[PDB]
């Protein structure tokens, strides 16, 4: 088998500098390699076949070099659209086989989340169970901080975090998290808030609610 | 006729073309083939006759783009040279070296024959030109591998005849250890403008041929060849 | 309109068997070579199979050797994938691919289907509950994967986010779907949210009034 090695494994490039993404061949394919992109929920996209030909309604900006065991793709000219996964394939014989992939982030300023805080339904108390949600609207960079406090109380190993994908029309992040209480919990405890730390917050900063107000 | 000096000329214009056989020295190809048939009578020739031609000839070669033909000698031309990663039989040394050339030696003396040589289906099947070709022709389906391409004329009116040189040779040696799958492209010469002609009973043939042989047998048309290329 | 539609879904016990199918359209289909590549969660692209136009010709990775195999009815324009003996490790998004190459060989794809989750596991499907300023949904404890959250049967696109889903420690997944819109908005506009888990056939629509 054919192993290929695409050597940055991310990137991050703000718009308009040209991205330059490697893919390393063990073994000669000669020509025969060819680039997909793959953007979130997806199939891939054909970008370049054969090393240096862009398939039909592909960018200028898009062009692929090399060959024997090293190959490059050049986006010459990013947009915030061109945040994907793209991957190296070759058909220099069976099976064919492709690269890890690199997934290239689109660069912007700081972006600071707006926080919001959501008590447990009715209906899901009316069951037994209650989760409280924290959401962090778009904000980049993508390293955000949350911390669960109940009545003063730090939480541990009882939330779950959830990041959307890079926003491919501006370029920002959305975090969910759930924290999750037997009711029994939930309805001996008054205050829940969620404390949110990132890098466009001069200050961290607390949404909170009081159950039963 | 000026047939030894038009080999050498080959040869060395082939040296050229591919500085992979620059490794050649000419006067010993043409000094082997001529071994092969001088001086023996033209309808004894054996295969082994042949055989150091064979050895100054065995081309290292992308055994998974062959392209096999049987009566389109032209189009698979045109074809290997704007798919330029496939090769042809003519596209090696000695069938470059041989092509459209006649040949043929005299018992008892070192004289070669422009008066007349043995036609195949009147004379004798063992001539020096015949038995050539079926061994170059065995030799390269015994180097094939993986998917072999056969390219077939689709008005002629056995599209697969057995006793094709492909027929007769190149089936029986594509070698089930290193073929997996052989596949035929009918091409339509204005013959059956709409009809499937996979579908005809001799390319049923050859399926059924190839697959006593465990080598997998697949088919496909091409109904206008022109934008094909 | 070059077009390629895989059918079904999949959760499977594990050893048991399913098959794949993808309807193309726009393309003389007997006239390429298909192939199956698959995709694990969070991993790569691993290619599974490939087809002949006349669907003669096979080829298949040594993971699915013995277990999976290919196959065509090109009169129905479909590509079929059996899958027998399914492992955990088979688990993945299955991916329909189309030749580029005018010929069987290694391939390269110029198309592509949308793909269809295989899931390979022992537990049982659960269908979910559902329960500036932000609104949304808690899709809360299913199996398997995948959901599907729309707004308004559509009309709501600008502003929503459907997170990804996480696995809880019972074993079933939950995800939430938010909207930001106008605070002012809050008593003018019918925000419904729709979820639909075809593994096991729960519409639930649910208006979220404040």
């Amino acid at each position: 088998e054919i192993v290929l090695t695409q050597s940055p494994a991310t990137l991050s490039l703000s718009p308009g500098e040209r991205a330059t993404l490697s893919c390393r061949a063990s073994q000669s394919v000669s020509s025969y390699l060819a680039w997909y992109q793959q953007k979130p929920g997806q199939a891939p996209r054909l970008l370049i076949y054969d090393a240096s030909n862009r398939a039909t309604g592909i960018p200028a900006r898009f062009s692929g070099s090399g060959s024997g065991t090293d190959f490059t793709l050049t986006i010459s000219s990013l947009e915030p659209e061109d945040f994907a996964v793209y991957y190296c394939q070759q058909r220099s014989n069976w099976p064919p086989t492709f690269g890890q992939g690199t997934k290239v982030e689109i660069k912007r300023t700081v972006a600071a989340p707006s926080v919001f805080i959501f008590p447990p339904s009715d209906e899901q108390l009316k069951s037994g169970t209650a989760s409280v949600v924290c959401l962090l609207n778009n904000f980049y960079p993508r390293e955000a901080k949350v911390q669960w406090k109940v009545d003063n109380a730090l939480q541990s190993g009882n939330s779950q975090e959830s990041v959307t994908e890079q926003d491919s029309k501006d370029s920002t992040y959305s975090l969910s998290s759930t924290l999750t209480l037997s009711k029994a919990d939930y309805e001996k405890h008054k205050v829940y808030a969620c404390e949110v730390t990132h890098q466009g917050l001069s200050s961290p900063v607390t949404k909170s609610f009081n159950r039963g107000e | 006729k000026r047939f030894p000096e038009t080999v050498l000329a080959r040869c060395v214009k082939y040296t050229e073309i591919h500085p992979e056989m620059r490794h050649v020295d000419c006067q010993s190809v043409w000094d082997a083939f001529k071994g092969a048939f001088i001086s023996k009578h033209p309808c004894n020739i054996t295969e082994e006759d042949y055989q150091p031609l064979m050895k100054l000839g065995t081309q290292t070669v992308p055994c998974n783009k062959i392209l096999l033909w049987s009566r389109i000698k032209d189009l698979a031309h045109q074809f290997t040279q704007v798919q330029r990663d496939m090769f042809t039989l003519e596209d090696t040394l000695l069938g470059y070296l041989a092509d459209d050339l006649t040949w043929c030696g005299e018992f008892n003396t070192s004289k070669i024959n422009y008066q007349s040589c043995p036609d195949w289906r009147k004379d004798c099947s063992n001539n020096p030109v015949s038995v050539f070709w079926k061994t170059v022709s065995r030799r390269f389906a015994e180097a094939a591998c993986d998917v072999v391409h056969v390219m077939l004329n689709g008005s002629r009116s056995k599209i697969f005849d057995k006793n094709s040189t492909f027929g007769s040779v190149e089936v029986h040696n594509l070698q089930p250890e290193k073929v997996q799958t052989l596949e035929a492209w009918v091409i339509h010469g204005g013959r059956e403008d709409s009809r499937d002609l996979c579908q005809d009973p001799t390319i049923k043939e050859l399926e059924s041929i190839i697959s006593k042989r465990n080598i997998q047998f697949s088919c496909k048309n091409i109904y206008r060849p022109d934008k094909f290329l | 309109e070059v077009q390629l539609l895989e059918s079904g879904g999949g959760l499977v016990q594990p050893g048991g068997s399913l098959r794949l199918s993808c309807a193309v359209s726009g393309f003389t289909f007997n006239s390429f070579a298909m192939s199956w590549v698959r995709q694990a969660p969070g991993k790569g692209l691993e290619w599974v199979s490939a087809i002949s136009g006349s669907g003669g010709g096979t080829y298949y990775a040594d993971s699915v050797k013995g277990r999976f195999t290919i196959s065509r009815d090109n009169s129905k324009n479909t590509l079929y994938l059996q899958m027998n003996s399914l492992r955990a490790e088979d688990t993945a998004v299955y991916f329909c691919a189309k030749d580029k190459i005018l010929w069987f060989g290694e391939p390269v794809f110029d198309y592509w289907g949308q793909g269809t989750l295989v899931t390979v596991s022992s537990a049982s499907t659960k269908g979910p509950s559902v329960f500036t300023a932000a609104l949304g949904c808690l899709v809360k404890d299913y199996f398997p994967e995948p959901v599907t959250v729309s707004w308004n049967s559509g009309a709501l696109t600008s502003g929503v986010h459907t997170f990804p889903a996480v696995l809880q420690s019972s074993g079933l997944y939950s995800l939430s779907s938010v909207v930001t819109v106008p605070s002012s908005s809050l008593g003018t506009q019918t925000y419904i949210c729709n979820v639909n888990h075809k593994p096991s056939n729960t519409k639930v629509d649910k208006r979220v009034e404040p």
